[PDB]
């Protein structure tokens, strides 16, 4: 829904990236955690559940990447560790399914609503 | 003119949980239909039939059921098999299809 | 089946209130049939005093109602055969049966109780001695 | 050539034996639909609908009818082109009927 | 580490029909696969389009169409009106919950 | 009342076989069902009648297939092919059709 | 098969399903004091009878009225599911089992 | 015309009643929500009237009924099992409505669609009557006792006239209540069951003596 | 105000030690009292020295005195012979429809395999009974959805329009006050409908 | 030698398969006369009436029985005297039920 | 029903017989009108319908008598106009059906209650 | 409109039969004329002992029997007593809401 500002870091540091929506999308809806690299495709990153308490990731960011939540200000929290040069992108938390549903459903479905996107650079 | 659409997908049972039963629709040696909502919209409709379907054994039940969470309002789980697509409404923001079960059950339980 | 369980001396003291109780610990009525207590050790013939099943009745006897006191718990097991003012006439040691209930049997086809000597208390004899 | 009609409930329920066919029902009843003055004829809208007994059971449009007359929900329906008889009077047959969505599809 | 290949660029003339495929390096894609296309705006986030193959949402213009195609996941516009130039991915579904985007196509008409 | 013969004389056997006979029960009905609707009841002393089965169609129900106990037309028989030591011997009037606990005729031979 | 009888339990959960071609249905059953009991049935009985059928009418009743409708269970032949619900016995409607 | 006498089902000894008597739960006026029974549901208990009856056939049926589960609980062994109940006869003033009058005004004036059927059903089967917003103790006069035990099978009766009560010539109001259209959603008409009867009469008539099992009539009226 | 049935329907000997068929019904005092052809047939057939068993009361024979006598309900089936009666009868009357209005349904009545039977009120005072089977009569078919209906309308109060066909006629209620029917139709009371 | 028990209300309804014949069914529970002592069978008399299953639907005393067992109103009963299997042993099984008038049908 | 008693009277006049009845009976019931001549058989005259507002009336009074529904009374008036010498009768007001059923019923019917009668001589 | 046809007077011994007979002028009496028979006493209003073809009241007596035979009505008396002696009155229905009544018959 809402993206915090900018931030600018050295190689070696570690970035803390807000996302915050509605009481409702925040305590009932699966979140997926994506970053957009300049003048490159879309990577999938990670997506987070809430009564699992467990995020589920790709053997990439597995053990580098942390995902919080915090209700009560109702907003996610992802950490990243161990930068790199080219990991200089736009992030973005996207929302995912309802808790109890399968995909198939034609008012709402998988990544049905993006943020503006939090700009980071090494 | 007929109206089964089969979008020949496997047997796939798709559940939709914390839904409630409105706007009820009726017609001759036809199906009986609903559409359900949540949170104020409308998810997925549902149908069933004595007449025609592969489900017609399923009618004489589920109706049973049907009914009871009409009169209460109970927010239940309906379960839907997408091998036949409806279109029994008018203007319509969602998909209708054939009902294949219902499961009043308490939240997080083994039992829905 | 149920361990029958009663308490008391062996005899049974004229004109005064004899009671036994089939008072079942662990033996609690669920897999027991009816369980109807008798006074047939001496002359040996078939016959039924009180009551027992698995509601929770009391009841009163055919023989002498107004001898016997009231006393049948179905719910607690108690099929007490209780004599108020007791007659000496019949002397034996009576019992509170706890039946040696039969389950419903395949080849039975209905109620079918292999309860050849049901059950009583182990040490609570009747006597008439005093 | 059926009449659609809006904005109406059903106030009354019955049953009744068909004349010609010895082996069918009629679940016949009355709306009262919204708006519409005393004297209006369209404030008793008569309505009436057949029920096979080969097959036992209850069909869908009774179960829905006895619904939305517990209920009394707005409802629309598609009465007519068939004439049967109610109380002496003439009825409607009943084909098709769903409940009101909202405002711009109940008017 | 499955990777997911996808068209660099396409363009056709107006009015004209334009195929879009993407594929997996790890077999034929399938109805298991569950194959989805998103669609992104310059400027803008990226807004989904299709999913599972063959279900469109409420959003989506009715000039776009999915299926399979030759073992690829593969959608289609018929069409092509001037103002959906664009920037299109795949995303392919592995166990795990295990998501896999495509390069990305700047589907840019002339 | 019920007078039947429920204890014949029989004869002495050693172990492994009945003590008792057959025994005349005035309540013996030759069923249409063929089977004689009858319990094998044992009303010796040191333990009262145990009918172990119902509607007579074979040896007792739930227990070893060596008894038996069935009464037909004018004659009742409660000793069968084998019994244990001190398990047979006097029978009883127990049936399928009814149940008047009635006291047996009283008849035993020695054990050995 | 050791078959188990519970008594005074209300019934919770009701639900509806088509495990293979078997029509088949689930009960909950719980009290506050003893752990949820699980029982239900499946149309393993060929539906020529209409056992089935009166079966949900006697089910769905016990759920419109939330009785304190008493109950006994036959347990599964593996570890942990509802096995198989036998006798429905519906207390006074405003009372306790027998 | 209005019947001066009106009855009311209770379980309040007559020695307090007699000095303080009923009062309404709350301020809620709607006339729909006290028949329908949400306005007398637990947590949203604040309907603006008192509810009784023109039946005396009615409250004894009902206290008879209530005695024989009394019984029947006495039979599971869960109390005592002596049953008490009251009976009050009311004479009748200009602050008493009829509910068959009122909710018909209600659904004419707000349409076909505000109405529901089960409700008005509920209200002519048990001749329910509405005092507003309290019952003085000005009209109370008649108490009918009623006492039972179970075990023994006995029952017993006794009548007991209030002596503070004042005698003029009044009778119910010939007029029925008007109100303003609830803007609360009601999914069904509360009913108690066995016997089938109103959620609120059988709410206020009960005193600090469990919880009421409240059923929608909708749901069972019909065949299953 | 009692209800006499024909001596057609005196069917013959039905019920065995008390057992009444679940075809028919048994008499009692106030039915053979109020008639009197069914008298004289009696004692015309009946011989002496032999007590009957009415459902209240009881009947002795010529040798006896052939004398009515009153006792409690249920004492009249120790004896074998019992005099029942089929409790239907084609009565020839044309297929008619009569309707009565604004009444309500109470006293069910199910006995046996026989009838389900409900007496209709007006005002207080009974109206007039209704049956329907799903074994016998023109009225078959009818029943699976009348109940239902019927159901509703014993659990409600609902007033009522009931529909009669007076082709055939019961006596499935003894005592009766009023001539029971079949049933062939309810319709709800709207009092702005011209129907009630 | 067919009994009558008076003013009996039904208190408690079950449904069980028959133990001789399977296509059968056995609808039964327990009643009470209204008003007596609890020492008495007349105050718990085990009912107990059999159900074919080979045609759908619902035989009139069904649909008596659960009416009155929701209603809970007094009716006497003519039952008897055929008694009937509750869990393999003697209970009451029903021939009559008749619904109370008032203080002269029902004592 | 309490009827008035009738009085002789000259011809040229008018006869204005009450039939007061019950209010139920007011409202609901149809009411007939029927006359009864001195040793001679009645003559059925007409009927009422309290609610539908046409009264049917026999030819041979038809015109020569009229019929008004009152109802602060609750008594319905028959008025004889032009008195001939061949009225001297009693006049009946009996009982007919309720107003939605057939005729049919045990308990009551068509004439089942009567009135005493208001006798006219010329 | 049309008259109904009746013998001024029958005459019967108590514990016998006697049969009124009420016939259409204009022909045969059909069952949708619905006849009434009616019985009028001296020093009483008159009562409907029988209503369309044979149905009765409760207090109408199980002795008489209506039917039509004949295409005329005919009520049927078995075995009258002093007390039942009266004038006997029939009442036909006929098109436009009609009623026809009827001469009579003493009755002895």
């Amino acid at each position: 829904l809402v993206q915090a500002g900018g931030e600018v870091k050295k190689p070696g540091t570690s970035v803390n990236v807000s996302c915050k929506a509605s009481v409702y999308t925040f305590t009932n809806y699966y979140l997926h955690w994506v970053r957009q690299a300049p003048g490159q495709g879309l990577e999938w990153m990670g997506v987070m559940n809430p009564s699992g308490g467990k995020t589920i990731y790709a053997q990439k960011f597995q053990g580098r990447v942390t995902t919080t939540r915090d209700t009560s200000t109702s907003t996610v929290y992802m950490e990243l560790r161990s930068l790199r040069s080219e990991d200089t992108a736009v992030y973005y938390c996207a929302r995912g399914l309802y808790y109890g549903d399968s995909s198939g459903y034609f008012g709402a479905g998988e990544f049905d609503h993006w943020g503006q996107g939090t700009l980071v650079i090494v | 003119i007929m109206t089964t659409r089969n979008t020949g997908q496997p047997a796939t049972d798709h559940y939709y949980s914390n839904v409630t039963a409105t706007r009820l629709l009726s017609s001759t040696n036809s199906r009986l239909c609903a559409v359900f909502v949540r949170s104020g919209q409308p998810v997925i409709g549902a149908c069933t039939s004595p007449y025609d379907g592969k489900y017609w054994s399923m009618y004489s039940r589920l109706r049973k059921m049907l009914y009871l969470i009409y009169v209460a309002g109970i927010s239940v789980r309906v379960h839907v098999s997408k091998e036949e697509q409806y279109y029994d409404y008018e203007d319509a923001t969602f998909e209708t299809y054939a009902l294949t079960g219902i499961s009043i059950c308490n939240p997080g339980s083994s039992l829905c | 089946q149920v361990q029958l369980q009663e308490s008391g001396p062996g005899l049974v003291k004229p004109s005064g209130t004899l009671s036994l109780t089939c008072a079942v610990s662990g033996g609690s009525i669920s897999s027991n049939d009816w369980w109807s207590w008798v006074r047939q050790s001496p002359g040996k013939g078939l016959e039924w005093i009180g009551e027992s099943y698995h509601s929770g009745g009391t009841n009163y006897n055919p023989s002498l109602t107004s001898r016997v006191t009231i006393s049948v718990d179905q719910s607690k097991n108690h099929f007490s055969l209780r004599l108020s003012s007791v007659t000496a006439a019949d002397t034996a040691v009576y019992f509170c049966a706890r039946r040696t209930i039969g389950n419903y049997d395949i080849s039975t086809g209905y109620y079918t109780p292999a309860v050849f000597f049901d059950s009583w208390g182990q040490g609570i004899l009747v006597i008439v001695s005093s | 050539y059926v009449l659609v009609k809006t904005n109406m409930v059903v106030t009354s329920v019955a049953m009744k034996p068909y004349e010609v066919t010895p082996t069918r029902m009629l679940v016949c009843g009355i709306a009262a639909k919204l708006g519409a003055a005393a004297s209006s004829p369209d404030a008793h809208v008569p309505f009436c609908f057949g029920k096979d007994l080969k097959r036992p059971g209850s069909s869908p449009m009774e179960v829905m009818l006895r619904a939305v007359f517990m209920q009394q929900r707005p409802l629309r329906m598609f009465l007519g082109p068939k004439q049967l008889t109610f109380e002496g009077k003439p009825a409607l047959e009943l084909i098709r009927m769903v409940e009101c969505s909202g405002k711009q599809d109940c008017p | 580490q499955a990777v997911v290949t996808q068209e660099p660029s396409l363009t056709v003339s107006p009015g004209g029909t334009v195929t879009l495929t993407c594929g997996s390096s790890t077999g034929a894609v399938t109805s298991g696969h569950y194959p989805f296309w998103l669609q992104q705006k310059p400027g803008q986030a990226p807004r989904t389009l299709i999913y599972d193959t063959s279900n469109k949402h409420s959003w989506t213009p009715a000039r776009f169409s999915a299926s399979l195609l030759g073992g690829k996941a593969a959608l289609t516009l018929s069409g092509a009106q001037p103002e959906d130039e664009a920037e299109y991915y795949c995303l392919l579904s592995y166990s795990g919950a295990r998501r896999v985007f495509g390069g990305g196509t700047k589907l840019t008409v002339l | 009342d019920i007078v039947m013969t429920q204890s014949p004389l029989s004869l002495p056997v050693t172990p492994g076989e009945p003590a008792s006979i057959s025994c005349r029960s005035s309540q013996s009905l030759l069923h249409s069902n063929t089977y004689n609707y009858l319990d094998w009841y044992l009303q010796k002393p040191g333990q009262s009648p145990q009918l172990l089965i119902y509607l007579g169609s074979h040896r007792a129900s739930g227990v070893p297939d060596r008894f038996s106990g069935s009464g037909s037309g004018t004659d009742f028989t409660l000793k069968i092919s084998r019994v244990e030591a001190e398990d047979v011997g006097v029978y009883y009037c127990m049936q399928s059709l009814q149940t008047p606990w009635t006291f047996g005729q009283g008849t035993k031979v020695e054990i050995k | 098969l050791p078959t188990h009888l519970y008594k005074n339990f209300t019934v919770q959960e009701l639900a509806l399903k088509l495990k293979g071609k078997n029509q088949e249905f689930c009960l909950t059953a719980f009290m506050s004091g003893r752990s949820l009991v699980r029982a239900c049935l499946s149309d393993a009985g060929h539906e020529h009878d209409t056992w089935f059928d009166t079966m949900l009418g006697f089910a769905i009743s016990a759920y419109a009225l939330k009785s304190r409708i008493a109950l006994t269970v036959e347990d599964s032949p593996y570890p942990g599911t509802p096995g198989d619900l036998l006798e429905l016995q519906i207390c006074p409607l405003n009372g306790y089992c027998e | 015309d209005p019947p001066a006498t009106v009855y009311r089902y209770d379980s309040r000894p007559p020695e307090d009643v007699f000095q303080n008597g009923f009062t309404a739960w709350g301020n809620n006026d709607n006339v729909l929500e006290h028949l329908t029974g949400r306005s007398c549901q637990v947590g949203s208990s604040n309907s603006a009237f008192v509810s009784t009856s023109s039946s005396r056939r009615y409250t004894e049926v009902y206290l008879e009924h209530r005695m024989q589960e009394a019984v029947e609980a006495e039979r599971a062994g869960r109390g005592t099992g002596h049953f008490i109940g009251y009976i009050y006869e009311v004479r009748a003033d200009n602050n008493f409505y009829g509910a068959a009058s009122s909710y018909f005004e209600y659904v004419d004036t707000y349409g076909d669609n505000a109405g529901r059927i089960l409700a008005g059903a509920l209200a002519t089967y048990q001749s329910e009557y509405l005092a507003h917003r309290r019952i003085p103790p000005e009209n109370i006069r008649r108490v009918t006792r009623v006492y039972h035990n179970g075990i023994t099978g006995e029952t017993t009766t006794t009548e007991y006239s209030n002596a503070r009560y004042v005698s003029q010539q009044t009778r119910a109001n010939p007029n029925p209540y008007t109100s303003r259209r609830s803007v609360a959603s009601i999914v069904g008409t509360l009913v108690r069951m066995a016997p089938v009867v109103g959620a609120c009469m059988a709410r206020q008539a009960e005193s600090s003596e469990e919880a009421m099992v409240l059923v929608y009539y909708e749901s069972i009226a019909y065949s299953f | 105000g009692i209800v006499i049935p024909p001596k057609a329907l005196f069917t013959q000997q039905g019920g065995a030690y008390g057992r009444c068929p679940n075809g028919t019904r048994a008499l009692t005092v106030a039915e053979l009292r109020g008639n009197a052809e069914l008298q004289t047939y009696l004692r015309q057939i009946t011989p002496g020295w032999s007590i009957y068993g009415l459902y209240d009361g009881t009947y002795l024979g010529q040798a006896y005195g052939g004398i009515i006598k009153d006792a409690p309900p249920g004492a009249g089936f120790i004896y074998r012979e019992t005099f029942c009666i089929t409790t239907i009868y084609k009565t020839g009357q044309p297929a008619a429809d009569h309707y009565y209005s604004k009444v309500t349904a109470t006293r069910l009545l199910a006995s046996t395999n026989s009838r389900l039977c409900a007496v209709f009120v007006r005002d207080g005072q009974s109206v007039i009974g209704a049956c329907a089977s799903p074994y016998e009569g023109r009225y078959r078919d009818m029943y699976d959805a009348l109940r239902r209906l019927l159901y509703m309308i014993y659990m409600s109060g609902l007033a009522v329009r009931v529909h009669v066909s007076k082709e055939e006629q019961y006596y499935d209620y003894e005592d009766a006050t009023f001539q029971t029917y079949a049933l062939t139709g309810i319709s709800l009371c709207n009092p702005a409908a011209s129907i009630c």
